[PDB]
C-alpha cells in the first residue's frame, strides 16, 4: 500500500528492443551506489556482424537516471573453420533473464544457436556470461557432445535462472532430451576457474542434473521457471521449476534436493493446459523460518457468476510446514485475459510489518490491456488475499507488442536505503522500466477523553467575565519503522457539534477561541512520549437554544504535513492503512 | 432441412503420412454422405504444420526447405496455417485438394493446431461462414497441439488477438508474430463465431482431447479409423437439432 506512485523513476531503452523483458538489482563490493539490471534482448549492438544480439543495461538510480551498456561481448560469431562458422549469435535473445547476487551478475542468451563440432548444424543450446567485476567468462552446459534433440542441442540453457545463497548456479533448460527439460547446478568457483575460450564444451565434475527419462516425459518443458529456497529443512537451497505441460497439459512443479538432485516434492495443476507453473518463486510468507512455495497459472480458466467460462489466471500459495506437507490455497485474478499470475516477485517485507509481502502481475489488465502489478501483504496466517495496493500501467500500445506492464520484476531489495524494500517492474513492450519506492508508514496511536460526559446546564467553573465549561484532553502519538525524521509535524483541527450541517444552530465554542473550531500546528516526536494537550470548551446558555436533545458530538481531525516529513530523495511517508482516520466521541 | 458448413481442417505434419490414406478416405467420403440428409452443403479445407521458427524446425539452410532430411525424404516447408479452399457447394473440387496432399514435417511431436482452428473461426469472409447454418470444424491431427505462451521459446510474446490474419497467399501470415491461442481465447472466439469443434484425433491421442472437448462448450471428441465413417456418425447424429 505504501508503493509511491506520485513521483516514479522511469527509465527508458532503445525502442523496439523489449527493453525491460529481464529486470534485477545490482549491490556490488562495500557501502556503493546501487543499480539496476534490465534486459533488452531484441537489443542491436555494436557486435560485429551480429543482428539484435541483445545486451544487458546498467542504470544508475543515484540522479541523472542514465543508463550504460554493460560489455558482456563485444566479439562476432567464431569459426569452427574456413567458410564455417560456429555459432549464431543473431537473434539469441541475450538478456531475456537477468539475475544478480551481490557483485555477480549473471545474463543468458536462450536463443542462441550453436553449430556441432561433428557436422554441421544449428542448435540451440543457449549460453551466459558471468561477470565477476572485470573477468568475463562464458557459460554453456547445455553445449555438449550430447547433440541433436535427443541430446541437449535445443536445451535453450539460460531461459530461467537464479542464485542460491551457497554460490551456486540454477540454470533451466526446456528443451534437453527431446524437451524433457533438465536443471543444470554448478559452483560458481568451478563456473569461472575451468572456463576456457578454446573449449566449447567443458564438463564440470560438480554438475548436478537431472537426466534423461523414458519417452512418455517428453515434451513436458522442466525448466520453464525456477526459484530457490530451502525445504527438507537442511540449510542447503532446493530447486523448484515449473513443468508447465507435464501431467497431460495439467502442468506440474518438480522440486529437487539441492545437493545430489533427487526429487523431493510435487505440485499438480488442477485444469487442462492452464500454464501451472509458468512462474514460480520461493518465499517465506507467514514468518516461520520455511520457503514457501507460489505457482502461478496465468491460462487457469474460472466460472463466473454467469455459469459462462472466463480466463483470469490463478496463482496457488503453498505453506511449507516443518511436518513435510503443504497448506495449500488457490488466488484466483480479477482481469478476463489478464494472465493473473504471469509474474511472481517475493518483495520482502514492503511495509516492514514482519511478515513478508509479494507483488503479483496481470500484464494484459487494466484499461486498453496495458498491465496491472497488485501488491499482497503477508500475515500470521498466510497470504491476504485482497490487493493493498494496485500498480496501473500508463503506456499505451502501440501497434505490435501490448505494454505487457508487469511481465516481469523483481523485489526485496532496498535501492534508496530508506529501510524499505523497493521493486523493479518491467514494460517489454514498450521498452520501459519503472522504480517504485516505497513510502515509509506511520502508524497514529489518537486518543480523545470527554470529561465530564454530562454537561449541567447550569455548571460555571472555568473563569470566565463563568458559563457551563469543560475539558477537552485529546492525546496525540505516532511513530515509524524505516528510516524517517525524528520530528513530524501535524496539522490538528477539533470542531464541536459538527452533527449541526452549516446553517443550522451551534451550541459549543472554545472559551478563549470564541471560535466552535481550533487550529494547532503541532510538532510531535515519534518514539519518545505521548504529547497530550488540554484545553477548555463550553456551552451556550439555555435561553439561547431550545435544542437540547441533539446530542452534542466533539470531533477530532488531524493529519500530517508531508512536506516537512519527506526525504532527501522527496519521498513522503503514508499512514497505515485500516487506523488512519480521525475520531469522534460525545457528551 | 436446414443449411450446413464443414470445414476440414488436416494437419499435415511429419506424424501423419501413417494416417494420410485414412484421412483421403473420409474426405470423398464425407464428400457423398453431406448431400443426403440436406441440399444446402458447402464445404471447406485447410492444412497447418508449426510455426517455422526455431526450436520447432531446425534453422539449418537444408532442412527449411526440405524438413524430412537425414531421412531422407522429399516434403514440403514447414508452415503455420494455409488456407486452401474456401466453403463452397462444389465438392468435387473439394476431394481434387486432398488427393494432391503431401506431408511435411517438423521437430516437436505437438503442432501448431490451435493457431488453424482460431483463423478458421474468426475469418467468416475469407473462409465464407453463412449467416444461419450449423458452423462445423472437423480437426483431424495425430498427436497434441500447442496452446498459448508456449512460442515463448522461440521468441515470440506478442498474444494472439483472435482475428483473421490470412495474406494474399491465405496463409497464416502472423503465425511468426503472434503466439498460439490458449483454450479460453478459442471459447471466446468459437462462441462468437458459433462454431461447433469436432476432434478426430488417434486413440492415444483421445484421453486427452477429450478433455479439452469438456471445457470447450459444444466441442465433442471423435476416433480415427481404416474405416471413417465413425467420424460421420457424430455429423448424422449432430443433425439431431432441436
Ligand atoms: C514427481 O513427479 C515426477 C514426474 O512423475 C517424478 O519424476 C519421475 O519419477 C519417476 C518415478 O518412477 C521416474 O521414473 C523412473 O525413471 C527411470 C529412468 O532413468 C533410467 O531409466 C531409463 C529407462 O529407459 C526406458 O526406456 C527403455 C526403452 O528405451 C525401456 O526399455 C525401459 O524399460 C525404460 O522404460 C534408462 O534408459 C536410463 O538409462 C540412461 O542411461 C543409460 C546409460 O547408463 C543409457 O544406456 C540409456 O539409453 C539412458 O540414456 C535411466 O538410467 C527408470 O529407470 C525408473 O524405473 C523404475 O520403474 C520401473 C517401472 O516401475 C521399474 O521396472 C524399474 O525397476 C525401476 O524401479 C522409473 O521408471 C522418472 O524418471 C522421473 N522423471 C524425471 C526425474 O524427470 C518424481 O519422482 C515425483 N516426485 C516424487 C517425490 O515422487
Ligand atoms: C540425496 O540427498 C538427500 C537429502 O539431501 C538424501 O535423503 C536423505 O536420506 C537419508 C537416508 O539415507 C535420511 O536420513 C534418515 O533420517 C532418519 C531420521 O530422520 C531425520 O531426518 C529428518 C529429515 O527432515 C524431515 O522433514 C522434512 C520436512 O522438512 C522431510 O521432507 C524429510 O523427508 C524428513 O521427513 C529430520 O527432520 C529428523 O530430525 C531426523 O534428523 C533416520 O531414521 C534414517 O535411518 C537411519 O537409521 C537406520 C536405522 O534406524 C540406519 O540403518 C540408517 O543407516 C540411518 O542411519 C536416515 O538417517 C535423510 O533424512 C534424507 N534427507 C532429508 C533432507 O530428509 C538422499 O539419501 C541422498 N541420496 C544419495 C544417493 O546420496
Ligand atoms: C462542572 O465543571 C467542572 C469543571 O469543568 C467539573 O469539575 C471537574 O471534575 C472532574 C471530576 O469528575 C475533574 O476530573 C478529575 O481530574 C483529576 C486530576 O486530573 C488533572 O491532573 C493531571 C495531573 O495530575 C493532569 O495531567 C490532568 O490534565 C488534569 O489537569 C483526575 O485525577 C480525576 O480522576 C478526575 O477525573 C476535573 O478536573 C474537574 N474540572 C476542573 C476544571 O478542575 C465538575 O465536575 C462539573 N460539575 C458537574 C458536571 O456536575
Ligand atoms: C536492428 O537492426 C536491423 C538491421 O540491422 C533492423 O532490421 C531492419 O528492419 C527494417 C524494418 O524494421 C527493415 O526495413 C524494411 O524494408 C522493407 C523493404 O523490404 C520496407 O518496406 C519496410 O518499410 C522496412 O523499411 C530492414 O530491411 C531490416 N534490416 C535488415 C538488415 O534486415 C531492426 O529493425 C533493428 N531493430 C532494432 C530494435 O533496432
Ligand atoms: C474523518 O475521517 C474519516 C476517514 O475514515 C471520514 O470517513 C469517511 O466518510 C466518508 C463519508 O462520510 C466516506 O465516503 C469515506 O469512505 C470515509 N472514509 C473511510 C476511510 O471509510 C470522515 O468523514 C472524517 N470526518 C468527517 C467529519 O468528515
Ligand atoms: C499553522 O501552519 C499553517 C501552515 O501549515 C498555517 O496556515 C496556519 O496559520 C498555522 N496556524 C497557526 C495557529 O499558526
Ligand atoms: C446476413 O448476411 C448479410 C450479408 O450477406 C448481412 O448484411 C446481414 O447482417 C446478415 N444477417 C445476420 C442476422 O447476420
Ligand atoms: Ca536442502
Ligand atoms: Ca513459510
Ligand atoms: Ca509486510
Ligand atoms: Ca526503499
Ligand atoms: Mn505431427
Ligand atoms: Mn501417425
Ligand atoms: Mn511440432
Amino acid at each position: 500500500f505504501n508503493l509511491d506512485v506520485d513521483s516514479p523513476a522511469e527509465y527508458s531503452g532503445p525502442e523496439g528492443s523489449y527493453f525491460g523483458f529481464a529486470v534485477d538489482f545490482f549491490v556490488p563490493s562495500a557501502s556503493s551506489r546501487m543499480f539496476l539490471l534490465v534486459g533488452a534482448p531484441k537489443a542491436n549492438t555494436t557486435q560485429p556482424g551480429i543482428v539484435e544480439g541483445g545486451q544487458v543495461l546498467k542504470c544508475d538510480w543515484s540522479s541523472t537516471r542514465r543508463c550504460q551498456p554493460i560489455e558482456f561481448d563485444a566479439t562476432g560469431n567464431r569459426d569452427y573453420a574456413k567458410d564455417d562458422p560456429l555459432e549464431f549469435k543473431s537473434h539469441q535473445w541475450f538478456g531475456a533473464s537477468v539475475r544478480s547476487k551481490q557483485d555477480k551478475i549473471l545474463a543468458c542468451a536462450p536463443l542462441y544457436h550453436w553449430r556441432t563440432e561433428m557436422k554441421q548444424e544449428r542448435e540451440p543450446v543457449g549460453t551466459c556470461f558471468l561477470q565477476d567485476g572485470t573477468k568475463t567468462v562464458e557459460y554453456a552446459p547445455c553445449r555438449s557432445q550430447d547433440i541433436d534433440a535427443d541430446g541437449q542441442g535445443f536445451c535453450q540453457g539460460g531461459f530461467s535462472i537464479d542464485f542460491t545463497k551457497a554460490d551456486r548456479v540454477l540454470l533451466g533448460g526446456p528443451g534437453s532430451f527431446y524437451w524433457q527439460g533438465q536443471l543444470i547446478s554448478d559452483q560458481v568457483a568451478e563456473i569461472v576457474s575451468k572456463y576456457d575460450p578454446n573449449v566449447y564444451s567443458i564438463k564440470y565434475n560438480n554438475q548436478l542434473a537431472t537426466r534423461t527419462a523414458q519417452a512418455i516425459f517428453d515434451d513436458s518443458y522442466l525448466g520453464y521457471s525456477v526459484a530457490v529456497g530451502d525445504f527438507n529443512g537442511d540449510g542447503i537451497d532446493d530447486f523448484v521449476s515449473g513443468v508447465p505441460r507435464a501431467a497431460r497439459t495439467l502442468g506440474m512443479v518438480y522440486i529437487y534436493d539441492g545437493k545430489n538432485m533427487s526429487s523431493l516434492y510435487n505440485f499438480t495443476g488442477e485444469q487442462m493446459a492452464a500454464y501451472f507453473g509458468f512462474s514460480v518463486a520461493a518465499t517465506d510468507i507467514n514468518g516461520d523460518d520455511y520457503a514457501d512455495v507460489f505457482i502461478g497459472a496465468p491460462l487457469f480458466m474460472d466460472r463466473g457468476s454467469d455459469g459462462k467460462l472466463q480466463e483470469v489466471g490463478q496463482v496457488s500459495v503453498s505453506l511449507q510446514r516443518a511436518s513435510g506437507d503443504f497448506q495449500t490455497t488457490k488466488l484466483n485474478g480479477f482481469e478476463v485475459f489478464a494472465r493473473f499470475g504471469s509474474a511472481i516477485a517475493p518483495l520482502g517485507d514492503l511495509d516492514q510489518d514482519g511478515f513478508n509481502d509479494i507483488a503479483i502481475a496481470a500484464p494484459y489488465g487494466g484499461e486498453d490491456k496495458k498491465g496491472i502489478v497488485y501488491i499482497f501483504n503477508g500475515r500470521s496466517t498466510g497470504l491476504n488475499a485482497v490487493p493493498s495496493q494496485i500498480l496501473e500501467g500508463q503506456w499505451a500500445a502501440r501497434s505490435g507488442c501490448p505494454p505487457s506492464f508487469g511481465y516481469s520484476m523483481k523485489g526485496a531489495t532496498d535501492i534508496d536505503k530508506n529501510g524499505y524494500p523497493d521493486l523493479i517492474v518491467g514494460a517489454f513492450g514498450v521498452d520501459r522500466a519503472i522504480l517504485y519506492r516505497a513510502r515509509p508508514v506511520i502508524t497514529v496511536n489518537a486518543g480523545l477523553e470527554v470529561y465530564p460526559s454530562i454537561l449541567n446546564q447550569d455548571n460555571k467553573t472555568c473563569s470566565l467575565p463563568k458559563v457551563s465549561c469543560f475539558n477537552v484532553r485529546f492525546c496525540l502519538k505516532a511513530d515509524g519503522k524505516g528510516v524517517l525524521p525524528r520530528k513530524l509535524n501535524f496539522q490538528v483541527e477539533l470542531l464541536l457539534d459538527k452533527l449541526k450541517q452549516k446553517g443550522a444552530i451551534r451550541r459549543a465554542l472554545f472559551l478563549y477561541s470564541r471560535s466552535p473550531s481550533h487550529s494547532k500546528n503541532m510538532t510531535i516526536s515519534r518514539g519518545g512520549l505521548m504529547q497530550c494537550e488540554e484545553l477548555i470548551a463550553y456551552l451556550r446558555d439555555e435561553s439561547e437554544f431550545r435544542d437540547k436533545l441533539t446530542p452534542i458530538t466533539i470531533f477530532m481531525e488531524y493529519r500530517l504535513d508531508y512536506r516537512t516529513a519527506a526525504d532527501t530523495t522527496g519521498l513522503q511517508p503514508i499512514l497505515n492503512q485500516f487506523t488512519p482516520a480521525n475520531i469522534s466521541r460525545q457528551a | 432441412d436446414y443449411p450446413v458448413d464443414l470445414y476440414y481442417l488436416m494437419d499435415l505434419s511429419a506424424s501423419m503420412d501413417d494416417d494420410l490414406n485414412t484421412i483421403k478416405e473420409l474426405g470423398s467420403r464425407l464428400s457423398k454422405e453431406m448431400s443426403k440428409l440436406t441440399s444446402n452443403f458447402r464445404l471447406g479445407f485447410g492444412s497447418f504444420v508449426e510455426k517455422p521458427v526455431s526450436p520447432f524446425v531446425k534453422t539449418t539452410p537444408e532442412e527449411i526447405a526440405n524438413p524430412c532430411s537425414s531421412i531422407p525424404y522429399f516434403c514440403l516447408p514447414t508452415f503455420g496455417f494455409k488456407h486452401i479452399l474456401p466453403l463452397t457447394n462444389d465438392a468435387e473440387r473439394f476431394n481434387e485438394i486432398v488427393k494432391n496432399q503431401k506431408i511435411s514435417a517438423n521437430i516437436d511431436t505437438p503442432e501448431g493446431g490451435f493457431d488453424a482452428i482460431m483463423q478458421a473461426a474468426v475469418c467468416k469472409e475469407k473462409i465464407g461462414w453463412r449467416n444461419d447454418s450449423l458452423h462445423l470444424l472437423v480437426f483431424v491431427s495425430d498427436a497434441d497441439s500447442h496452446f498459448g505462451m508456449d512460442s515463448k521459446l522461440a521468441g515470440i510474446v506478442c498474444p494472439n488477438d483472435g482475428l483473421c490474419h490470412l495474406d494474399s497467399k491465405n496463409e497464416y501470415s502472423m503465425s511468426t508474430v503472434l503466439e498460439y491461442p490458449t483454450i479460453g481465447q478459442l471459447i471466446d472466439k468459437l462462441v462468437q463465431n458459433n462454431v461447433l469443434l469436432i476432434f478426430a484425433v488417434t486413440q492415444e491421442q483421445v484421453h486427452l482431447y477429450e478433455n479439452y472437448a469438456k471445457l470447450i462448450p459444444g466441442a465433442t471428441v471423435g476416433l480415427l479409423q481404416k474405416d471413417s465413417g465413425n467420424i460421420l456418425q457424430l455429423i448424422i447424429s449432430a443433425y439431431e437439432e432441436l
